[PDB]
């Protein structure tokens, strides 16, 4: 089978994969033993499986009566772009919200932002982000202050949260790391025990 | 999170449920398998569907717009922490457009030229803040997005005033369970009873 | 009768008798062939066209008369969909022209001398080519795709054209005045005439034209829920329906004439409303009502009919009764005036027009041209086509060191056909058009209108009767009248 | 870049050897500026300085002479229609008596 690289589409520890496949159709998945250590999960082992569905769309439909039509690529573009144009001139500034999912590529991402500008609108948002993680407000990043690479010198870990069963390659990194890992109790649901 | 996509949802609902917001554009999630949620949108004026698949929001729009899977697409995925991975397609798109291509042509009759993958990685370091770089990165090794750096606030935090912002928080009940809206992941784990 | 009179009433004598005898025979090349001898936009022309011709068929002695644009449409969208014609082209004679503005007039201007072996520039001051078949047309009745098709085969042979480069404001006309053999300004009427009242300059009245144009460009605009279009031509209609598509409740219509005496085409004004714009009546401006700068009612006076005047209208008269309208916009589409902008060293009349020599269209400038809606005002595009032609053809004759002016032709003519001389002739009925229901017209922008098929248009074309003279092109008599100058 | 003077044509030179494209707007039909319009015949063979600035124009440097900037072209549509403008006019005035 050919093979391509790439990396997993379901969470954020975002292993490494190779793709193994035989012309238009992907037949199996493994981890990358080169340029990482080399584990996955199931879900990144066997959910590619979505690729070879029959049940995907191929081309854009316009409903007309309570049905869906059929249509080309070049009047799919200009209904959608004068809809929004109407909806735009009929109800002003700020009508129109646009809802993304976290599993588009950078470049997707940054071009539907464009398109929320565009269109006179700033409700850009996605139901999976729902507002970040607040890490944002006290620090100034939404973001992680230190990388994985770095799980394998510290001397204690606490984890917080079910990071094993949602997250278990970091788990199996953990684990072979060696270091002291503590779980916060479960028995500490409320955040007065934080306090 | 870093282009922007950082606003709560319940702005979006009581946006739906006020009269503000008329217009709403999905890009690869499923808000509608809830029922609240799809009597939030039954009451809009247009809706536009991004999916791969004919799910329950799509059926409720009024155009759905096809989209091609994570084997089929170039670009990069920002990780956990901050590192930022290429994603190579291993076939060609079974739809004939990528998803980058019809964002492309949509932003091309809004008014906004962009050619290929290359001005876009361009426009993304020259308007992005902490992407500077990204235009000759080479993904193909390890590219983390401030300046390179596996470890933030090695020189003071990125605050207004340069200061961690510190506030009282409240009495909080017990954690309440997460949803999935993205339509992959909600597909993998009903495809997953079909065994 | 040496040639039809559905080719005579076109403005263009664009051999109608010919190319619909060759659909009749199945040749589909043969008739672009021959239609494309007079314009370079064959489908465009054939869909928007009001076809004068069309009202001077004989087959009207007998039932409706041939559906002579649908076919030129047809043809020319089946040749457009195949094998691309290129007519040919003469030999480099190494001579310059610049035509100035990408409209109608413009665009066959350049088609006609780069034929003829000349260099032809085309400066355009908008992002895309076609003028107000672009930027005035709606896209419901005109496809954009199929102007920029065509445009693409024109720059195919071998036509230059400069976008975002305006006479006057960007470069000088001295430039080209000094950098090429020959200049024919084609700009066309873009300024748009105001209400004439008090309380005009309020904000939230804008001009048709520019509404039309920031809808083509996508731009974002403001509608609101009440709209008042004041005016009858042409432009009021497509203001119209297409606010009524850009979600606007309801959209009235106001003049001062009746139904009768509408400039607009009578199929426009029924489509319009089919679609749901409610026309209000024997109604002119007089106060425009507004709060804190922004207007919110339209006073007017209610007229009554008269008599008509020398044009076959009826004239209104006042009557002393106001009335006034709520409105959220107020779109003023009375019609069209010339501008000239910053070109300057121009002769312009007293209603802006470009004035020129009649039937050489030489300006006051030397080696300076005009032509089209510059000279005319606002007319139907083949005006504009036939002009840019008979200016070309000019401009080639001149630059050979003599010009020559255009000057028409004499023919045969008879005039005593009536019904009775047609009574022997079968009767079978026109071909019906296709038009999309009105429930997915008022909301979309795609085509009212779809094109004839094969069968459809064999049907059509082999209906005609036949009217000019098979001899005409061999014939030695009327060679010798035109050649002695004798008249018919 | 405004002017084929030595300003204007080393700018055009050495940014075109960063791999942009470089286009010349020169007023006069010829160029060189004031090394072909100030300096005589005697001192400067114009045919040297023409045969440099052809192999100038071999490197892909499009000249376009007879075009005044501010009377033939505004230097707006410069402005709009270019990522950079560099004004390399010169002095070409005669001071009086
Ligand atoms: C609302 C509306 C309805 C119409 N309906 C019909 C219809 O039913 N049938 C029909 O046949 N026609 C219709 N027309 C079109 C119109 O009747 C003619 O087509 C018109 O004559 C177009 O030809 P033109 O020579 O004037 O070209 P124009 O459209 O005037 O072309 C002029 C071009 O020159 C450019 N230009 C202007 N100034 C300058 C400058 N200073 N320097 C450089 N370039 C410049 C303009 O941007 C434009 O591209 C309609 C138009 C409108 C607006
Ligand atoms: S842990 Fe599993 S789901 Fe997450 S990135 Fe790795 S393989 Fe994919
Ligand atoms: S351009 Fe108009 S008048 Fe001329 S043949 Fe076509 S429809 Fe008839
Ligand atoms: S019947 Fe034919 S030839 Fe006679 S006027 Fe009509 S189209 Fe022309």
């Amino acid at each position: 089978m050919d093979s391509m690289a790439s990396v997993c589409g379901y969470c954020g520890v975002g292993c490494n994969v190779n793709i193994e496949y035989k012309g238009d159709v992907v037949f199996r998945v493994t981890p990358d033993r080169v340029n990482d250590d080399g584990w996955l999960c199931q879900r990144g082992k066997f959910g590619l499986g979505h690729a070879n569905d029959k049940a995907r769309l191929t081309a854009p439909v316009i409903k007309r009566n309570g049905q869906f039509v059929k249509v080309d690529w070049n009047e799919a573009n200009l209904e959608v772009v004068k809809r929004l144009q109407a909806v735009v001139a009929a109800y002003g500034k700020d009508s129109i919200g646009v809802v993304v999912s976290p599993r588009l590529t950078n470049e997707e991402l940054f071009l539907a932002g464009k398109l929320a500008d565009a269109v006179n609108t700033t409700i850009k948002t996605s139901y999976s982000v729902d507002g970040g993680s607040g890490l944002g407000s006290v620090l100034g990043y939404d973001a992680s202050t230190n990388s994985f690479a770095e799980l394998d010198n510290s001397d204690f870990v606490l984890t917080l949260g079910k990071v094993k069963e949602n997250h278990p390659v970091l788990d199996f990194k953990i684990r072979l790391s060696g270091v002291c890992s503590v779980a916060w109790p479960q028995s500490l649901a409320n955040t007065a025990d934080m306090k | 999170v870093d282009m922007g996509f950082v606003m709560p949802v319940s702005a979006v609902a009581q946006g739906i449920e006020s009269g503000k917001i008329k217009a709403l554009v999905v890009i690869g999630e499923d808000p509608a398998a809830y029922p609240q949620e799809s009597a939030l949108l039954q009451k809009l004026s247009f809706l536009v569907v991004y999916d791969m698949f004919m799910t329950k929001t799509a059926t409720a729009a009024d155009m759905v717009v096809p989209l091609v899977s994570s084997a089929e697409v170039n670009g990069t995925y920002t990780r956990s922490d901050r590192r930022i991975q290429a994603v190579r397609a291993a076939i060609q798109p079974k739809t004939g457009k990528a998803t980058l291509q019809i964002l492309i042509e949509t932003l091309k009759s809004l008014g906004i030229k962009y050619d290929t993958i290359a001005d876009v990685r361009a426009a993304i370091a020259s308007e992005v803040s902490n992407y500077a770089g990204m235009d000759a990165a080479d993904f193909g090794t390890t590219v983390y997005w401030p300046n390179n750096k596996n470890v933030l606030y090695t020189d003071g935090f990125a605050t207004e005033g340069q200061k961690a912002i510190l506030a009282a928080v409240g009495d909080v009940p017990v954690f309440v369970e997460k949803k999935k809206y993205d339509s992959v992941e909600m597909n993998f784990v009903n495809g997953r009873q079909s065994l | 009768d040496c040639r039809p009179p559905c080719m005579l009433a076109c403005p263009a004598q664009t051999d109608c008798q010919g190319y619909v005898g060759l659909i009749a025979n199945g040749q589909y090349e043969e008739a672009l062939k021959l239609i494309k001898d007079k314009m370079p936009i064959p489908a465009s022309i054939g869909k928007i066209c009001p076809h004068p011709c069309e009202t001077a068929c004989r087959r009207e002695l007998v039932e409706e008369p041939i559906s002579i644009a649908q076919l030129k449409s047809f043809v020319a969208e089946v040749d457009l969909n195949g094998n691309q014609y290129q007519p040919p082209m003469k030999p480099a004679t190494g001579k310059k022209v610049a035509v100035v503005g990408a409209g109608p007039a413009g665009l066959t201007a350049a088609y006609f001398l780069a034929r003829d072996g000349h260099k032809v520039v085309i400066y355009e001051a908008m992002p895309h080519p076609g003028g107000m078949l672009r930027y005035g047309i709606p896209q419901y009745r005109l496809d954009k795709a199929l102007l920029d098709a065509e445009v693409a085969l024109m720059t195919k042979m071998g036509i230059e054209i400069i976008y975002n480069t305006k006479i006057g404001d960007d470069v000088s006309l001295d430039y080209l005045h000094d950098n090429y053999d020959a200049v024919f300004l084609g700009i066309g009427s873009w300024q748009s005439q105001g209400l004439r009242c008090k309380g005009e300059d309020m904000e939230g009245v804008l001009g048709g034209i520019d509404f039309l144009r920031e809808v083509t460009m996508n731009s974002n605009i403001t509608l609101g829920g009440k709209v008042l279009v004041v005016g009858g031509g042409n432009t009021a209609m497509d203001v119209a329906r297409t606010s009524k598509r850009l979600g606007a409740e309801e959209v009235t219509i106001i003049y001062r004439r009746t139904i009768d005496e509408m400039p607009a085409e009578k199929i426009e004004i029924h489509e319009a409303q089919e679609e749901g714009v409610k026309f209000q009546l024997l109604v002119a401006p007089v106060e425009v009502l507004g709060e804190n700068g922004h207007a919110k009612a339209l006073k007017c006076e209610i007229m009554r009919l008269g008599e008509p005047d020398a044009s076959g209208r009826r004239k209104p008269e006042p009557t002393g009764e106001t009335v006034v309208y709520e409105a959220d916009r107020i779109i003023a589409a009375i019609g069209q005036k010339t501008v000239i902008g910053n070109i300057k060293d121009i002769a312009t009349d007293k209603s802006g027009n470009i004035i020129v020599n009649g039937g050489a269209f030489t300006t006051n400038r030397d080696k300076v041209f005009a032509g089209g809606d510059a000279v005319t005002g606002p007319k139907i595009a083949i005006d504009a086509i036939a002009q840019g032609k008979n200016a070309a053809q000019v401009i080639d004759s001149y630059l050979n060191g003599c010009l020559v002016p255009h000057a028409d032709s004499q023919y045969f003519t008879q005039k005593d056909i009536t019904a009775a001389d047609l009574a022997d002739r079968a009767k079978a009925p026109r071909v019906s058009l296709t038009v999309e229901d009105a429930e997915v017209r008022n909301k979309s922008f795609m085509q009212v209108a779809k094109t004839f098929t094969e069968e459809e248009a064999l049907r059509e074309s082999k209906r005609c009767l036949e009217c000019g003279c098979r001899d005409y092109f061999e014939c030695q008599l009327i060679k010798y009248i035109q050649d002695y100058d004798v008249s018919t």
